[PDB]
């Protein structure tokens, strides 16, 4: 029941609708003048930092990544600016998902004092306009939540390795950019599952979403070819981060040399 | 927009900010406000506001406070509902003598219920269900607001905040330090509102927490391993627990049907895993002879 069942169904319904209205535009680093995805996955970088720097929770950095894709869709933005709209989107996930968020002061700390107390509270005010206040956004990992409840015994390894994909989703805006967050989770777990166990994704998942494995294979390809290159993928915090026993230590698992698709 | 709004009077305090009552100088709506005087060099947006905004903009519903629009100045925040006339707990004080007749508690409990099932299903949390938060108009409707306390959950949910409930109308399970709690939580205050409502004086009206829980004890029994089981290795369990017997609710709530009477004790199970949803709530037989009777102020 603290996997509340009654109104089990109707939540992942709703979420699967709400995933589409807060998607961002796919091509917005291409309008952007000043920035490139590399920019971009510094920032989710240092956040993955900053998260594990104040034990925060992954759906916070989820919530973060979501805001800050989704302000840079209609807001040209600046280099030198880049980090303070990451800063704010985290900020403001950490008063919307955490019980106690870091306060103001510690985020400007983080920030090396790069920006004033002032600048970071004003663009949290921007970001909220911009955003219209709707920052119930679901996330890879509210979907990967879900998905774990259909597991024949659960295995840690498994949970682990799949939100460790999930954050390394993060990352890269291409092409990650381009699929629904219960897709990327669907790949994501599908990939643990095969990797640890070998099983496939499960009949019971295909009912629950409408997702078959066919469906979910261009995601399937995307992500392998992540996992495959992350050790020289410039960004390392999340390996980093997924290296402690909190998480099995599953980043330095070997990957499958193919999936058998 | 906010020249064009003639404050009429404070209605009250909320969860947080200040509440007015006031005129759209424009169309003639009359709506409700709810001021939140920001800050500068201060932690700027509260969470309260923020989670009461983004949740009220996904939960429309008639049993739910419609949010019309937020005015988001740099110095103050206004948020702007629709007006209510009253909330349940002046209604009950004038009621004190002559009562709610079964009729309208019926209706009021049936579309609480239908409100709570939203929000459930919809992943949102109110977690300060109280007669100050639950408003009724002239025409016989009754609506949830004030979600300042509200929080939106997850699936497998992971701990959240303990010092969440008005202490008269806090569950069990978050009195005794449990590590994961949820949509029963709500289930268990309209339980106490719905005993609130035929009584006319609060079920459970604990000045702490350990009065709380020895006036639930009273009334309920103390729970043991049959009725709950894992309550013994709870953290803020005792074993030296004064051992209550069970009340029969006949005494408790004495102008209540045998129906009502089954479906109160479904409200206020101890093991939240067995105590009743709110869905399943609204097909109870006692909701087969439903009406909407008007209130009269
Ligand atoms: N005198 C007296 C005692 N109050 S009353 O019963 O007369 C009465 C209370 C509220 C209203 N109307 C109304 N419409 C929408 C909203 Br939104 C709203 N908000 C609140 C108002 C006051 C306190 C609150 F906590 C809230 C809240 N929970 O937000 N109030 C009308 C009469």
């Amino acid at each position: 029941v603290n996997e509340v069942p009654d109104y089990h169904e109707d939540i992942h319904t709703y979420l699967r609708e709400m995933e589409v209205k807060c998607k961002p535009k796919v091509g917005y680093m291409k309008k952007q003048p000043d920035i490139t995805n590399s920019m971009r996955a510094i920032l989710v970088d240092w956040l993955v930092e900053v998260g594990e720097e104040y034990k925060l929770q992954n759906e916070t950095l989820h919530l973060a990544v979501n805001y800050i894709d989704r302000f840079l869709s209609s807001m040209s933005v600046l280099r030198g600016k880049l980090q303070l709209v990451g800063t704010a989107a985290m900020l403001l996930a950490s008063k919307f998902e955490e019980i106690y968020p870091p306060e103001v002061a510690e985020f400007v700390y983080i920030t090396d004092d790069t920006y004033t107390k002032k600048q970071v509270l004003r663009m949290e005010h921007l970001v909220l306009k911009v955003l219209t206040f709707d920052l119930a956004a679901p996330t890879v990992n509210q979907f990967l939540t879900q998905y774990f409840l259909h597991q024949q015994p659960a295995n840690c390894k498994v949970e682990s390795l799949a939100m460790f994909l999930g954050e390394l989703s993060l990352i890269d805006a291409d092409p990650y950019l381009k699929y629904l967050p219960s897709v990327i989770a669907g790949a994501a777990f599908h990939l643990a599952l095969y990797t640890v166990t070998g099983q496939s994704w499960p009949e019971s998942l295909i009912r629950k979403t409408g997702y078959t494995l066919e469906s979910l294979k261009p995601c399937l390809m995307d992500l392998h070819q992540t996992y495959l290159k992350a050790p020289q993928h410039a960004q390392q915090s999340i390996r980093e981060k997924y290296k402690n026993s909190k998480y099995h230590g599953v980043s330095l698992l070997n990957p499958p040399e193919t999936l058998n698709l | 927009s906010m020249e064009n709004f003639q404050k009429v009077e404070k209605i009250g305090e909320g969860t947080y900010g200040v509440v007015y009552k006031a005129r759209n100088k424009l169309t003639g709506e009359v709506v409700a406000l709810k001021k939140i005087r920001l800050d500068t060099e201060t932690e700027g947006v509260p969470s309260t506001a923020i989670r009461e905004i983004s949740l009220l903009k996904e939960l429309n519903h008639p049993n739910i406070v419609k949010l019309l629009d937020v005015i988001h100045t740099e110095n103050k925040l206004y948020l702007v509902f629709e007006f209510l006339h009253q909330d349940l707990k002046k209604f009950m004080d004038a009621s004190a003598l002559t009562g709610i007749p079964l009729p309208l508690i019926k209706s009021y409990l049936f579309q609480l219920l239908q409100g709570l099932a939203f929000c459930h299903s919809h992943r949102v949390l109110h977690r300060d269900l109280k007669p100050q938060n639950l408003l009724i108009n002239t025409e016989g409707a009754i609506k949830l607001a004030d979600f300042g306390l509200a929080r939106a959950f997850g699936v497998p949910v992971r701990t959240y905040t303990h010092e969440v409930v008005t202490l008269w109308y806090r569950a069990p399970e978050i009195l005794l330090g449990c590590k994961y709690y949820s949509t029963a939580v709500d289930i268990w205050s309209l339980g106490c509102i719905f005993a609130e409502m035929v009584t006319r004086r609060a079920l459970f009206p604990g000045d702490s927490e350990i009065d709380q829980l020895f006036r639930i004890f009273r009334t309920l029994g103390t729970p043991d391993e049959v009725v709950w089981p894992g309550v013994t290795s709870m953290p803020d369990y005792k074993p030296s627990f004064p051992k209550w017997a069970r009340q029969d609710f006949s005494k408790v709530v004495p102008p209540l049907d045998e129906d009502g009477r089954s479906l109160l004790s479904q409200m206020l199970h101890y093991d939240p895993n067995k105590r009743i949803s709110a869905k399943a709530a609204l097909a109870h037989p006692f909701f087969q002879d439903v009406t909407k009777p008007v209130p009269h102020l």
